């Protein structure tokens, strides 16, 4: 997390919670279209459209942006776009090792950023 | 939380399938036998994303199954410890919360709630209530909590939680 | 320790382990219980066609009954044999669980109201130290209002979407974001325009419960687009953005009040109907054996229109995966249009008519997005309650049939056969602690062997004396190993009494610990005979715990509702046949079979029997009276006055009245009820004859009592003749024989929905002595007629699949067709 316990997953992409839905839909809609799917497939899909705050795909691929040319770590670009904290402070208070990393004049822009994507 | 891995299998392919549509099958068993498994090197994978090249096919000696190398790239899900994640609680009971982050079941104990909540019987919502109902957590609630500690049965992967930092409470 | 707690203190011991403390009331919070608990527990119209095995004026006994459980705090059996003035006619003693039920109820929906009462006082002192939304006194009023714990979800939700976003109130761990985007158009302001339609959302609620414009909208003199100009934002740009962002806020504030969402409710509950679909595995699995044949497809079914348990089972096959289920209040005229005539101006310029649009199409909305999903679901959660309730009711009666069977009409002695192939056999004492064990080993040559076993049966029958010979149907062959004993008495009835019960002692590690060398099936013989002695001293020892009692079958979907409600009700079935037997506490503090029976026994419990058992053995004393038990045994005045009326003492061990229905208290009266046969004297004047029933007066007696004493002990009086004539006379059901159609069900271990005539069924041919004979699993006869007959055509030695045409009960019939013909349509 803050200093990264394995050694694999660090040159591994992360995604948010609503990539993985529309990737997560898509095979279904392969799948009946063309066997019955995983049930952990199908209920982490159901918890994924739970907690689906950005519905539309090309939202996702803005948010994916925003956060790009911030320029943070690959780790922070998925527990900060799906978690949606609304106060620098919030974000902060979640990822002990986003602050110091920066400043808090960008946390209100960038945040409210996300909250308006949804 | 999910990441999107290149990781490997091998397709032991019985030759009953050697017929023209072999590498279909062996993409069939890849989506068979790989999703679902709950491997604590890789976390959980959802769902094979695509399948990157169907590999030289070992005939093994004496066996007569084909051994297939397949590299793929899949959607995981590894939680990592120290992390602040959006679960989804399903059951209270008196040492704690069960709840379910996805695919993961996790576990948050009694003392791993903030002290002022309280367990609250006779409701058919049960639930751990505050003395003033400032914020009630029955069933289907969007918790926020924080992951402290993973560990892994091979079979299904649990984590636990606890809600001691600002504002792990309900969304 | 709570187990010291529980032993000390003099309350009644399932009060002192009920969830919610126990507290009084003050006549008023009482009358309010009375009434509430009568709307909501006793004249209430189930929506499911509910039927089982009252009136306005129960109130007041609910009144009565309230009274003793909250203030004298008399357990329901106490109050149910005793104070039955209070609370007879309509009252019976399961109408006093259920009150006792609801009284838990209503305790926690006060401590919610309470609670809420409070906060929504803070909140509206935050409100005024403080485009506005008041705290007016209308919420206080309907938060007090509030009767159903479903109204105040509703309550609570409305002050949450309004006054929620209210952290710093405990400031006078931050509160997250609410997935609603409301939130969102609340902080762009929007607000205003959602004002800025007709009405508010109270006034179209009460629109709604007067089916009629009461209130009336109010036009705004523009565009709605015009509007939308002013308020366009970085969050919203487009004015569409705008529109779209106020009817979000209209229909949430629609769908949030209470007005609204209750008489929606109400139109629910009222016209609801269910639209069952199959899956694709729901395609394939379900069958005509499969319970969700009957509803495989559904269509416009009214949620009124269900039966017993069919929603329980629908909501299983839902569970499974079988079945996509919908409940809609529209057919598939819809009530949406109701709403929109109600929500609308009619005049026809151009500006209304767009007004008209925006807010139409925000109630839809608020319709379909919001309320048709929470209500529904709630309307499915309450279907599902009261199917669960059915079959706990169910499996009630089960218990109570079960349970009303009198011991015995030639101490007794039985033997029990209970056949596996080793037979065994035990015999009962009077008094139920086994004499011997012996092993009786019929089988179907060997043909003389079970002659010899016959023979054998006969020596014993001539050496020990049992006056009942009691089967264990088990399988089939008990069918005819009734026969194998029944002319041998001729050499004392014949019983085949059931071995479920008996299948669980064996299993029973308690009885392994009672019975280590006797085999399986011996144990199962010793408690036969205690059944057939008597079957509650049997069910309350080895149904003494939750796995024990519940490993029984009641119904088969006992398994899908909710544990603990069924516990709770099979155990006041078991209090409410204790106490109205009694329990004779000085013949269980040696014999340990009847031991489990004291803890069924008003006011006292599992803890309180347990430590007066073992005070009795500190004294290792006899209980010869109930002074003496309130002395020595040093029980406090409440526990006593509870259970004293039913711990029954043998007299022949000294008031003989301890030996009778007749509570300490009233000892008095009796005694003068017997003066009145012309005290000591007395002791026995009645006690040898009922010389004279006519000698006591009692319409005299009772207005004496109420001019002298304490008024309205008619019933008591009448009681207490009926004691003094005969003592602990048991009104259990004299113990009958078995019907052929019960036989048949314990036999063959199937019922007459398992019995279904049409059934495509497996079978066995064994031999053939005219037309086809076949043998099912069960071991019953399959008959294929001869007008559906060769050997060729029908061979013999295999299974075959079959179609059950004609059931017999008392021939074991089980004719079969066999042809194709048959096995569709």
């Amino acid at each position: 997390s803050q200093l990264i316990f394995p050694k694999e997953f660090e040159t591994a992409e992360t995604l948010l919670n609503s990539e993985v839905h529309m990737l997560l839909e898509h095979r279904k809609q392969q799948n009946e279209s063309a066997q019955e799917l995983s049930e952990v497939f199908m209920k982490t899909l159901n918890y994924t459209a739970r907690f689906s705050r950005f519905k539309n795909r090309e939202t996702i691929a803005s948010v994916r942006s925003l956060l790009l040319q911030k320029k943070l770590h690959k780790f922070e670009l998925a527990c900060l776009a799906n978690l949606c904290p609304e106060t620098a402070e919030e974000s902060k208070a979640l990822i002990p090792s986003l602050e110091g990393r920066f400043e808090d004049e960008e946390l209100q822009q960038i945040l409210d950023d996300i909250q308006t994507k949804r | 939380m999910f990441y999107h891995i290149s990781l490997e299998h091998e397709i032991l392919l019985h030759p009953r399938y050697f017929g023209p549509n072999l590498l279909n099958t062996v993409k069939q068993k890849l989506f068979t036998e790989v999703e679902g498994t709950c491997t604590g090197k890789y976390g959980f994978v959802i769902a094979v994303t695509t399948i990157d090249n169907i590999g030289a096919g070992v005939i093994q000696p004496g066996r007569g199954f084909v051994l297939y190398p397949v590299k793929y790239k899949a959607i995981v899900f590894r939680p990592f410890k120290g992390e602040v994640v959006d679960a989804v609680v399903t059951q209270v009971n008196k040492v704690g919360l069960f709840t379910e982050i996805g695919p993961m079941s996790c576990f948050i104990s009694r003392h791993s709630i903030p002290s002022e909540m309280e367990f609250d019987p006779n409701s058919n919502p049960p639930c751990y209530k505050t003395m003033d109902e400032d914020i009630v957590i029955q069933q289907d609630d969007e918790i926020r909590l924080k992951i402290v500690g993973t560990r892994v049965d091979k079979n299904d992967i649990f984590a636990i939680g606890s809600l001691m930092d600002d504002y792990l409470g309900l969304v | 320790d709570q187990d010291n707690e529980i032993r000390a203190t003099d309350l009644p011991e399932r009060f002192q382990l009920r969830s919610i403390p126990v507290k009084g009331a003050e006549d008023d919070e009482l009358e309010e219980e009375a009434d509430w608990i009568y709307r909501n527990a006793f004249a209430t119209p189930t929506i499911s066609l509910q039927e089982s095995c009252k009136g306005p004026s129960t109130i007041q006994k609910i009144k009565e009954a309230l009274g003793f459980m909250r203030n004298q705090h008399f357990e329901v059996p106490f109050i149910a044999f005793y104070r039955k003035e209070y609370v007879e006619p309509e009252l019976h003693i399961n109408d006093l669980w259920r009150v006792w039920q609801w009284d838990e109820k209503w305790t926690q929906l006060r401590i919610r109201k309470e609670n809420l009462t409070r906060l929504f006082e803070k909140m509206q002192a935050y409100q005024y130290e403080q485009g506005i939304r008041a705290l007016d006194t209308t919420d206080m009023e309907r938060l007090k209002d509030v009767q159903s714990m479903d109204e105040l979800k509703d309550v609570y939700n409305h002050f949450l979407l309004y006054y929620g976003r209210d952290i710093p109130k405990m400031q006078n761990l931050k509160q997250a974001s609410r997935r609603d985007m409301y939130t969102i158009c609340q902080s762009a302001g929007l607000d205003g325009l959602a004002k800025k339609f007709g009405l508010t959302p109270e006034q179209f609620g009460e629109n709604l419960r007067d089916s009629y414009q009461r209130h009336e909208t109010e036009q705004f003199p523009a565009e709605p687009l015009e509007l939308a100009k002013d308020y366009v934002c970085s969050q919203f740009p487009t004015p569409e953005a705008v529109l779209e962002g106020a009817r979000y806020m209209v229909a949430l504030q629609i769908a949030r009040e209470p007005l609204v969402r209750q008489v929606l409710r109400q139109t629910f509950q009222e016209r609801a109907k269910l639209n069952i679909t199959p899956t694709k595995k729901g395609r394939k699995d379900v069958d005509e054996a499969h319970y969700a044949y009957s509803f495989k497809y559904l269509k416009n079914k009214p949620v009124k229109e269900l039966r017993d348990d069919q929603f329980l089972k629908i909501c299983l096959a839902e569970d499974e995966g079988l079945l996509t289920t919908d409940i809609s209040i529209d057919l598939k005229q819809t009530y949406f249009e109701e709403i929109k005539q109600f929500y609308y101006r009619d005049e026809f310029s151009h500006q209304v008519q767009e007004w008209n649009r925006q807010r139409t199409m925000a109630i839809e909305r608020a319709l379909q997005q919001f309320l048709y999903v929470q209500m529904a679901k709630e309307l499915k959660n309450k279907l599902l309650a009261e199917a669960k309730e059915y079959v706990i009711k169910a499996c009630s009666r089960k218990l109570y049939n079960w349970l009303r069977v009198a011991p015995y009409r030639p101490g007794i002695r039985v033997l029990g056969i209970a056949f596996s192939h080793p037979v065994f056999c035990a015999l009962v004492n009077g008094e139920g602690e086994v004499t011997d064990f012996l092993r009786l080993p019929h089988f179907t040559e060997e043909r003389e062997k079970k002659a010899q076993d016959i023979e054998t049966l006969k020596k014993f029958l001539l050496n020990k004396k049992p006056h009942v010979v009691t089967v264990a149907g088990e399988n089939r062959d008990a069918q005819m190993l009734i026969e194998d004993v029944k002319r041998i008495v001729h050499e004392i009835g014949v019983e085949l009494v059931d071995n479920e019960l008996a299948i669980l002692y064996m299993n029973s590690k308690k009885s392994e610990a009672e019975f280590r060398d006797y085999p399986p099936v011996l144990r199962q013989a010793v408690s036969l005979a205690r059944r057939i002695q008597d079957p509650l001293i049997e069910f309350a020892q080895v149904c003494s715990s939750d796995e024990d009692i519940l490993c029984l079958k009641f119904h088969p979907l006992q398994e899908h509702v909710v544990k603990e409600e069924l516990l709770n009700a099979l155990y006041c079935e078991f209090i409410n046949r204790v106490n109205e037997v009694g329990v004779d506490v000085n013949r269980a503090i040696a014999h340990p079979y009847s031991q489990a029976l004291i803890q069924y026994v008003c006011g006292l419990g599992p803890r309180k029997g347990t430590h007066l058992l073992k005070i009795l053995k500190q004294n290792n004393t006899r209980l010869e009276s109930r002074t003496q038990l309130v002395t020595m045994c040093h029980m406090g005045p409440k526990v006593f006055m509870n259970c004293a009326g039913f711990l029954k003492i043998d007299t022949a061990s000294i008031e003989v009245l301890d030996g009778s229905r007749v509570h300490p208290e009233t000892y008095e009266w009796a005694r003068k009820m017997a003066v009145d046969a012309l005290p000591a004297g007395a002791l026995e004047e009645i006690l040898e004859n009922p010389e004279r029933l006519k000698d006591l007066d009692l319409d005299a007696f009772a207005e004496e009592l109420e001019r002298q004493g304490y008024g309205d002990k008619h019933i008591t009086l009448y009681d207490i003749r009926a004691e003094l004539s005969c003592r602990y006379k048991d009104l259990r059901t004299a113990y009958r024989s078995p019907n052929t159609e019960e036989i048949f069900n314990m036999l063959t271990k199937e019922t007459p929905e398992t019995f279904y005539i049409g059934k495509l069924i497996i079978c066995n041919v064994t031999g053939i002595a005219i037309g086809v004979k076949t043998r099912l699993d069960n071991g019953v006869t399959g008959f294929i007629p001869t007008k559906f007959l060769p050997e060729e055509r029908v061979k013999v030695g295999m299974t075959v699949h079959c179609r059950i045409m004609k059931i017999d009960i008392e021939k074991f019939s089980a004719d079969l067709t066999c042809r194709t013909s048959d096995l569709m349509d």
